[PDB]
RNA sequence: AUAUCCUGAGAGGUGAUGCAUAGCCGAGUGAGGCGAAUUCGGUGAUCCUAUGCUGCCGAGAAAAGCCUCUAGCGAGGACAUA
RNA sequence: CCUGCAUCCGGUGAAGCCGCCGAGUGAUCGAGUGGUGGAGGGUGUGGGAGUGAGAAUGCAGGCAUGAGUAGCGAUUAGGCAAGUGAGAACCUUGCCCGCCGAAAGACCAAGGGUUCCUGGGCCAGGCCAGUCCGCCCAGGGUGAGUCGGGACCUAAGGCGAGGCCGACAGGCGUAGUCGAUGGACAACGGGUUGAUAUUCCCGUACCCGUGUAUGUGCGUCCAUGAUGGUAGUCAAGCGAUGGGGU
RNA sequence: UGUCAACCGAGCGUUGAUCCGAGGAUGUCCGAAUGGGGAAACCCGGCACGAGUGAUGUCGUGUCACCAGGCGCUGAAUAUAUAGGCGUCUGGGGGGAACGCGGGGAAGUGAAACAUCUCAGUACCCGUAGGAAGAGAAAACAAAAUGUGAUUCCGUGAGUAGUGGCGAGCGAAAGCGGAGGAUGGCUAAACCGUAUGCAUGUGAUACCGGGUAGGGGUUGUGUGUGCGGGGUUGUGGGACCUAUCUUUCCGGCUCUACCUGGCUGGAGGGCAGUGAGAAAAUGUUGUGGUUAGCGGAAAUGGCUUGGGAUGGCCUGCCGUAGACGGUGAGAGCCCGGUACGUGAAAACCCGACGUCUGUCUUGAUGGUGUUCCCGAGUAGCAGCGGGCCCGUGGAAUCUGCUGUGAAUCUGCCGGGACCACCCGGUAAGCCUGAAUACUUCCCAGUGACCGAUAGCGGAUUAGUACCGUGAGGGAAUGGUGAAAAGUACCCC
């Protein structure tokens, strides 16, 4: 039989100049699948890293469409979510800047 | 006014002929009537479409 | 009976030792700091009282919700504060 | 042209193309010669043809004149100094002048999908040149218990379990469920980056749910009461798929 | 470490990678779609069991249509009972290039027009299953031959006998010669038994073949239905009595005990079996083939032109292998393989060898006169239409509809009206393989067929771009060379 683990919803990092700011000031911005939810997000993190969370907060955006002399293409379609840290403020290593 | 739903005699198709030889389509229906049938001593009968045919040679009986 | 109830513009106090701004200092792809007075009249709405009031005939949606009634369940439930 | 048969030629250059020189009474011919090329061809005798172009206002592809002629898509109109760079009247900064202003401005829904920002260049495009772009390249960017919708309710209409009718195929319509342009429903001011704001932050609000504690505090088990007054019900608290108001 | 199409970084492999052959799991969502909803791939739940929080909020695995047919319970107005309502099992909703069966079913056009006709029972639609289908065991032909002997499919029989505004056109049968063998089997009636009911009974001298006898129910006597014997046919056959011949043992019955004649069970010996004639399962063979693979003969020959020999001349060898492709220019002896041999873990199907199933031997053989049977709104008749050459004409045969409506063996129907005499046959119930029709797919082969405006629309981004809101229409785009060695470097 299966195994639920609150492991397998979020996907990967995102890396960039408003990710940057958004750590700076304690918030962090994960990948999540597409069929997810915000409570998924948040009992997932808070039990992962056991660290409590005060909230988070959600968007998806359209993909992309690139010009190939094959034809018309369209890239994947991504859902991002955002949280932010309780006052409880425990710097994550694992994210390694 | 189609069929006989005992013994399930559908209409016969055919060609109408005038008196000048021309040709056009007709068709013939069964004679069939709204009766209720005779089936059980119990007294009790239930509205059926039936045939002339049917009726006369008392397949549901008369009652 | 302006009895009693409901509604309710506008006015008044609170929100505000707060925020912002004319300006003054250095400082220029620009940021920082400081920062006065804030009383009285006229005109006047297509906006509010208003599902008001007065006239007219061609005579003008439903469900949900809310209140109530019992039918019926019923020994824990109701209110207030943190 | 393809084929049966028997033969000969060919990296010491076979097939087309462009000349010279010649030849048959014709449709033409040259195992006679020159340049280009690189891979299969000719003669003899039989069999089979998608076997022979100049015209149908024929069709596919390429190219002539009119022609370096008309235009370069309004009812406002530009000018100057400096800068960038190889190139500047058409790009950037500064100063004058004019125009619009019930719009040539600020927004919603419908409508398109990456046209938004950052960084790169200018063989494709912009009716001319372009350092520019609604050109393209690479990366980044879209934050709601309270805004618009769904989880709340309905109309003109559509589907339709049963059913009726119909030779078959099929037409109708009950119960129900679908269907906003409507009804009810709880947040406002200011600040913020290159792109987000009633969403983030600051300040103060409002509406539903669960847990714990506390205080008002009433009954189940005692029993006063009202009674219809020994006994049987009961008014606590919820309360409708039902009735009635709104 | 697939590919368009280079390039980088990363790694595995002798402990067997990659690959191919067979079987096995996962398999998001939509799509008959079936927990409920809906604009395809998007919204919302119930129930049970588990995971998580101080509790809601959350998450995983199952399950939650409709219709029809069995089985069980229940029984409204209303009484018998029905409809209807609940529980539980079994089946169905769609797709597929061609091939079949039964219906419906058109108009252009020829007749130099055109109504009849023909186009045509064509296109299309409907309901239908299969790998093939349908049809099928004479109520068949012919004509004095002492003939054929189920059905189907081809060639003749002939463009003849016929038919038609006797125009345009349309078009058989019998017989004969071929492919196959199964000239096969079942089922209702005549009569006994049995669960029954509807009944009535002289309820007693009748139900049982004779005799001795007990009694009043194997009801005394009728009716319709379910269940087992005996029968299946044309020179008619089948049921009842009467003689003859009769190839195992025992028991209980023909009301009953005793002898005679019949019914039924338990044991030899044959009979077949996945079969149409009855159906279910369980125990041991073919180098049978197939899904991969493996083995497999002979010149580095010499001289020459050459960038390259697989070109020319001269010498060898193999041939159960000189089919066909690749390799720097036409290769039997360079490579891939061809002739030939082998060869499979698992699985497939065929065939053969083995427990088990079931009728019969309580029964078979040849005769006789008497009483009953051989498929009901059917055959035939009358009216209105079809398709057979037959275009209502004298109209035979088959068939659709409406009225009327028959008989059971000296009965009935057929030989193109009809009568008489002859001759053939036995409809009104059901199955049945072999001869035949076709390719969406797969395997192996062939071309006096095309070579980029030809060839399928498609040798490349293909039913794409593009056009049209819709059904739909529908494009053009190959050759460097042996390898990229794709021109370092210098100069404008
Ligand atoms: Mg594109
Ligand atoms: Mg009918
Ligand atoms: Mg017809
Ligand atoms: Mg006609
Ligand atoms: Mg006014
Ligand atoms: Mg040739
Ligand atoms: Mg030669
Ligand atoms: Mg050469
Ligand atoms: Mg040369
Ligand atoms: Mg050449
Ligand atoms: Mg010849
Ligand atoms: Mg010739
Ligand atoms: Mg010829
Ligand atoms: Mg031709
Ligand atoms: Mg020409
Ligand atoms: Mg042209
Ligand atoms: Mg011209
Ligand atoms: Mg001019
Ligand atoms: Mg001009
Ligand atoms: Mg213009
Ligand atoms: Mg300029
Ligand atoms: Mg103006
Ligand atoms: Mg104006
Ligand atoms: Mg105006
Ligand atoms: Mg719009
Ligand atoms: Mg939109
Ligand atoms: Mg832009
Ligand atoms: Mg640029
Ligand atoms: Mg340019
Ligand atoms: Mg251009
Ligand atoms: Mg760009
Ligand atoms: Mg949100
Ligand atoms: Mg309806
Ligand atoms: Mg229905
Ligand atoms: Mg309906
Ligand atoms: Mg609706
Ligand atoms: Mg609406
Ligand atoms: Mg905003
Ligand atoms: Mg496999
Ligand atoms: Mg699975
Ligand atoms: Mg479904
Ligand atoms: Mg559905
Ligand atoms: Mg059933
Ligand atoms: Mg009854
Ligand atoms: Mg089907
Ligand atoms: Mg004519
Ligand atoms: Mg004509
Ligand atoms: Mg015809
Ligand atoms: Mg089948
Ligand atoms: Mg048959
Ligand atoms: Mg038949
Ligand atoms: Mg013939
Ligand atoms: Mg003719
Ligand atoms: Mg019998
Ligand atoms: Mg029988
Ligand atoms: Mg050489
Ligand atoms: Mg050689
Ligand atoms: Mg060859
Ligand atoms: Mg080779
Ligand atoms: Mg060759
Ligand atoms: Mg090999
Ligand atoms: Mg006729
Ligand atoms: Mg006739
Ligand atoms: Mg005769
Ligand atoms: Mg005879
Ligand atoms: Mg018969
Ligand atoms: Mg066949
Ligand atoms: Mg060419
Ligand atoms: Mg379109
Ligand atoms: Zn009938």
């Amino acid at each position: 039989a299966t195994i639920t683990d609150p492991r397998d919803i979020i996907l990967a990092p995102v890396i960039s100049e408003k990710s940057y700011g958004l750590i700076e000031d304690n918030v962090y911005t994960f990948v999540v699948h597409p069929d997810s939810n915000k409570t998924q997000i948040k009992i997932a993190i808070e039990k992962i890293f056991d660290v409590k969370v005060d909230s988070v907060n959600t968007a998806n955006r359209q993909g992309k469409r690139k010009r190939t002399r094959t034809g018309f293409g369209k890239r994947k379609s991504t859902k991002r979510a955002i949280v932010k840290l309780a006052a409880g403020s425990k710097p994550i290593d694992l994210f390694g800047a | 006014a189609a069929v006989c739903d005992i013994c399930g005699k559908g209409p016969g198709f055919g060609k109408s002929v005038s008196h000048s030889h021309r040709r056009t389509s007709r068709r013939w229906n069964p004679n069939i009537q709204p009766v209720r049938a005779v089936t059980r001593p119990g007294g009790n009968k239930q509205r059926i479409n039936a045939c002339t045919s049917c009726i006369k040679a008392g397949k549901v009986s008369r009652a």
